[PDB]
RNA sequence: ACCGUGAGGGAAAGGUGAAAAGAACCUCGAACAGAGGAGUGCAAUAGACCCUGAACCCGUCUGCCUACAAGCGGUAGGAG
RNA sequence: UGUAGGUAUAAGUAACGAUAAAGGGGGCGAGAACCCCCCUCGCCGAAAGACCAAGGAUUCCUGAUCAACGCUAAUCGGAUC
RNA sequence: AGAGAUUCGCGGUUAAGGAACUAGGCAAAAUGGUCCUGUAACUUCGGGAGAAAGGACGCCUGUCAGGCCGCAG
RNA sequence: GUGGUUUGGCACCUGAUGUCGGCUCGUCACAUCCUGGGGCUGGAGAAGGUCCCAAGGGUUGGGCUCGCCCAUUAAAGUGGCACGCGAGCUGGGUUCAGAACGUCGUGAGACAGUUCGGUCUCUAUCUGUUGUGGGCGCAGGAAAUUUGCGAGGGUCUGACACUGACCGUGUUGGACAGACCCCUGGUUUACCGGUUGUACCGCCAGGUGCACCGCCGGGUAUCCACGUCUGGUAAGGAUAAGUGCUGAAAGCAUCUAAGCACGAAGCCGGCCUCAAGAUAAGAUUUCCAUAAAGGGUGGUUAAAGACUAUGACCUUGAUAGGCUGCAGGUGUAUGAUUGGUAACAAUUAAGCCGAGCAGUACUAAUAGCCC
């Protein structure tokens, strides 16, 4: 459950470390974003000598969330942090690596390229 | 008569499983659908909570992958559970181990029973 | 058309393709035809049905005579239904096999009663101001109820505090999961209004 | 709402209510019949009969568990002696409540609660 | 907050229409022969439902 | 009297009966609390707050009207 | 927006003045939630315990009384004699 | 004395988020004890300073070491 | 020419008609922001421009204080209602007493100015509105099941795929609303456990009181949303703007005057709830006076409830409690063996609770009195 002014961990190898959620996309008065949802973010901190600069506005897709998520098979999954991966203008990954696990929900949302992660759960 | 009990018996699903408690370390084999070829995935971790009534119970298993804690809630009656194995028995002093979230490394260990 | 029924409770089942479903169990039970109404005598066509067997200790003499005319044992709950696809005589039995071919049903019941409730719970009013920042005593207050001296009145239909719940509610298009004629049981997907033990009308 | 909430608060805080119920239980055990308001007696009937059921197992454990409710040595002695001897072989329903009238000062509905085995005219 | 007019005697009496004193529920003692409150111990003789309850 | 530290300010309140002859005694009631009698007296609905005993205001009884009806409440018609 | 006295209306309504708390058994009595005795419970305890002074002026003790006073009743009282 | 509607007074807990509230972090939350380390710019050389920032804390046994219990000393 | 929403003119109402913006709650209009239907185009398609018909429903969150900016959305419309709404809120702004700067004045002081600080009273009588009862009537007395004169609600919309498109197609979300607690998540001063200080039960053990429920960890039923199901949809009929057929007046023409086809989220319906005090008081079945024909008062109570009202049961009774078993909460009590020098650990196996379910007359539910 991510909303405006939430803070997320950036889970790729682009220089961004943390992001602040500006907007949840996909409708008037849409409050919460879950795994697989597209959001607009602002970059809050970067590692030294990074491609993207601190303060840039980008798009991202949520890959980990602390609030538990229900699957149609009656099971649930939750993580210890809220983490997202940055996207360029076209909608491709800005980076080359993914750190930590990724929800299995990312498969149907045209993020099979994200699904090349250390573990899909 | 017991209509709810009759309904539960009529729709009973899943398989028998070995006894386990909170604090035990288990491995669950879960059937997943990777496009078309159905696969089996292994999830190993510590049971931190069991709740529910009878055969409609749910149990929560916690593991740590890449320094990120993951929790999964499974129904006991789930037809997607192929097998449950109890790797080790843990000794604890409470029903729900919610204190394990704020722990890592050797501070999150659980003493084995025997 | 339809029958009477009693809500038992809720459970969860797994469908054939491994989907967890929340189910409501309804004891539909045998309903007997207590009266037949006609266009030529009443002004419309309907079947009156009685549901739960009653002893003579709890049946008034007018009701007892009404049942004796139809040659049935006294019942506790009666209700009318319309548009039956067939002919049904006085004093005959209908069971939950009536719903065997049905895919979706409508359930009519009486919701649980909340008593007197304020505008926040009854109507989702936002509340006046914040919990702090100068709040005195209007945290759960309605606010303004009118527009000064030009109407100089409160309009009819203004949303206010009052009794909430304990009223007739319909839920439509509940999918039927299973029919058990050996136990007079009907399984539907979802929730029906009312508490356990309340009487329902199940429409095909 | 109070749907399926099954004890009377009796216009008191929790500690005061528990202390009053314990005192009333001790008074009923010592003097086999006491006079009180109807609502208090109906609460006491809920409170005190599981305490009398504990005397069907004369053990140190049951004595200590009963003392946890009572905290009264004389009440405990009388209860595990003569009261227990009298209420052996009765499967519950050890008490009886009979209404009597109203008080002058507040028009409170009055009654008395007694142990059924110490009244002789009521068989 | 304030009455614009004083109320007339008629208006006051119309409101007081529903002020009444409740009649007690009295039963007769078939044996003793006196009045007592129904579902209550008859205080004259101490009997209740044919059995002695309060011993004088 | 009361009010004010003080200088000071500053009320309300008359009438049994000619004569106390001011009601022994009885009944209800825990009690004169009060009343109903008896007795005194021209009179007690003169009984102690007592001559006379108005209005506003408050009751009971009797007669007529009144639960499909809408504004200064009356006025002029008019059945029962 | 006149003065004194009496009586209304709002109305059997607001309120009965710290959320430290009460329960039972006996006594007296025409009458008891509240008065007296006993048991249990709770509150204060650098006080809400014990003293000096200012100020008050019989409120102190006992017997009768429950009209008025006591924000209820009272057989009780710092109330009346 | 009952009863345990709305609403108000005084309090308690709260998933995910964490000032997005608001004129304003108002109110609340948080910090907080003893001992040991270690403390910047600036300065009127006294200060700033308890700056900041870290660590230990229960019970048992033995001349600080070993052991034991709990989510938490 | 229209309007009265800007700046004005007039001075007719006012022993107080008492305040800008924001919040809350709305309601109305259309001069239409989006969605729906059309005429024209200097309209090839694709989007655009302009005009007509149309007001049903919708019409975001922030950094700043009319307007600018950031990110979205189908869209982020314009106005009226004492510039809607302070006996509903706030008090940032504004009329007050303190103080300071600039400017003006000899001075007291003043200002198209600026700046820091600065009490928002009232127990709802009538009417209005939301709920809920008593009486009588219909009706000689009743128990039920109903028809619907009418009233209210509901009506939103995106993306994608197949055939730079017409049309047709399906697969799915966002928001909003209703119900519900199997699931997830909250509460849970019922309940269970750990632990600090202190007091008491000679001592100890075991408890208990108090310290915010002392603190801490859990937590069933109930109540809930952050959860789960369900819904909005088409157009049945008459139509608006427009498109046509046959056709005189006016031998030609003409969508029209007699006629006939279509054609909108708009109107009346379908759907949901209320509804015969609808005094036009409707209909159908059955029973009719006294015991339990119908009730009242009463009792045991409830998933019903402010009081009422309503539901179940009242002894040939499972209504509530207790009792006996379970589902379940908590987590291994007291003691005894067993090891340790101890703090402690293992077995015996737990104990306590059980608002839920099942069984059982032990307790309480007296047909007494009144229509
Ligand atoms: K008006
Ligand atoms: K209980
Ligand atoms: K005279
Ligand atoms: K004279
Ligand atoms: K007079
Ligand atoms: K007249
Ligand atoms: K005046
Ligand atoms: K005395
Ligand atoms: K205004
Ligand atoms: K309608
Ligand atoms: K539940
Ligand atoms: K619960
Ligand atoms: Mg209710
Ligand atoms: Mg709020
Ligand atoms: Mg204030
Ligand atoms: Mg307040
Ligand atoms: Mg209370
Ligand atoms: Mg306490
Ligand atoms: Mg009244
Ligand atoms: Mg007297
Ligand atoms: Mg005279
Ligand atoms: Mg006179
Ligand atoms: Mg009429
Ligand atoms: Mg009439
Ligand atoms: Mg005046
Ligand atoms: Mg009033
Ligand atoms: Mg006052
Ligand atoms: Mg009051
Ligand atoms: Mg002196
Ligand atoms: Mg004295
Ligand atoms: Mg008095
Ligand atoms: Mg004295
Ligand atoms: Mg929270
Ligand atoms: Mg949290
Ligand atoms: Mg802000
Ligand atoms: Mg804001
Ligand atoms: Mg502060
Ligand atoms: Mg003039
Ligand atoms: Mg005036
Ligand atoms: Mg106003
Ligand atoms: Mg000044
Ligand atoms: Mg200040
Ligand atoms: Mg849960
Ligand atoms: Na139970
Ligand atoms: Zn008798």
């Amino acid at each position: 459950m991510i909303q405006q002014e939430s803070r997320l961990v950036v889970a790729d190898n682009s220089g961004a470390k943390e992001a602040l959620c500006i907007r949840v996309l996909g409708g008037t008065r849409r409050r919460y974003a879950s795994v697989g949802d597209i959001i607009v973010v602002s970059v809050k901190s970067v590692i030294p000598s990074s491609d993207i600069k601190k303060g840039a506005v980008s798009k991202a897709v949520i890959v980990r969330t602390k609030k538990e998520v229900r699957r149609p098979d009656g099971s649930y999954i939750r993580f210890d942090d809220n983490a997202c991966v940055l996207l360029n203008a076209a909608g491709d990954i800005r980076g080359s690596r993914i750190f930590g696990p990724v929800a299995r929900e990312l498969r149907g949302t045209n993020m099979k390229i994200v699904s090349l992660a250390p573990e899909v759960l | 008569m017991d209509f709810i009990k009759i309904v539960n018996e009529e729709f009973k699903s899943g398989k028998e499983h070995p006894k386990f408690n909170s604090g035990d370390t288990i491995t669950v084999e879960y059937r997943i659908k990777e496009g078309n070829k159905e696969r089996i995935q292994k999830y190993r971790g510590v049971v931190i909570r069991i709740s529910g009534h009878g055969d409609k119970k749910r149990f929560t298993v916690r593991k740590i992958s890449d320094g990120i804690g993951v929790e999964r809630i499974f129904p006991i009656e789930s037809p997607f559970i192929e097998n449950i194995t109890v790797e080790k028995y843990g000794k604890v002093r409470r029903a729900k181990l919610y204190y394990l979230r704020g722990l890592t490394g050797k501070k999150a260990r659980i003493k084995e029973r025997r | 058309p339809g029958l009477l029924g009693k809500k038992i409770g809720m459970t969860s089942v797994f469908s054939a393709e491994g989907k967890n479903l929340p189910c409501t169990v309804i004891e539909v039970g045998p309903c007997v035809v207590t009266q037949v109404k006609t266009l030529e005598k009443d002004g419309y066509s309907a079947l009156q049905l009685g549901f739960v067997d009653a002893k003579e200790k709890h049946t008034t003499k007018p009701l007892a005579g009404h049942f004796k005319k139809a040659n049935v044992a006294p019942k506790r709950h009666l209700a009318e239904f319309k548009n039956f696809e067939g002919e049904h005589k006085l004093g005959d039995v209908l069971n939950v096999e009536f719903f065997s071919d049905a895919d979706f049903v409508d359930v009519v019941g009486t919701s649980k009663g909340k008593g007197f409730q304020g505008v926040v719970k009854r109507h989702g009013f936002g509340g006046v101001g914040q919990a702090t920042h100068g709040q005195h005593n209007r945290l759960r207050a309605p606010g303004a109820v009118g527009a000064c001296s030009y109407p100089a009145k409160v309009f009819k239909g203004t949303r206010m505090a009052g009794q909430m719940g304990n009223e007739r509610v319909t839920v439509q298009n509940l999918e039927v999961i299973k029919v058990m004629p050996e136990h007079n049981l009907l399984l539907v997907k979802g929730s029906v209004p009312g508490a356990k033990g309340s009487i329902l009308l199940i429409e095909k | 709402m109070r749907h399926n909430k099954k004890f009377n608060h009796l216009g008191r805080k929790a500690a005061h209510r528990k202390a009053m119920l314990s005192n009333m239980a001790a008074s009923l055990i010592l003097h086999k019949r006491i006079f009180t308001t109807v609502a208090k007696a109906k609460a006491l009937r809920i409170y005190v009969e599981p305490l009398l059921t504990k005397t069907k197992e004369d053990t140190t454990h049951s004595r200590r568990i009963a003392f946890s409710y009572l905290q009264n040595k004389y009440a405990l002695k009388e209860l595990f002696g003569d009261v227990a001897a009298k209420i052996a072989d009765r499967p519950g329903g050890y008490t009886r409540i009979l209404k009597t009238g109203y008080r002058l000062g507040d028009n409170a509905a009055m009654c008395f609660i007694e142990l059924v085995d110490y009244n002789e005219n009521m068989l | 907050a304030h009455p614009k007019r004083r109320q007339s005697k008629t208006r006051t009496a119309k409101r007081r229409t529903h002020d009444k004193a409740v009649m007690p529920t009295l039963a007769k003692c078939p044996n003793c022969g006196a009045w007592h409150i129904y579902h209550t111990v008859c205080g004259d003789c101490g009997y209740y439902r044919g059995k002695l309850a309060i011993e004088k």
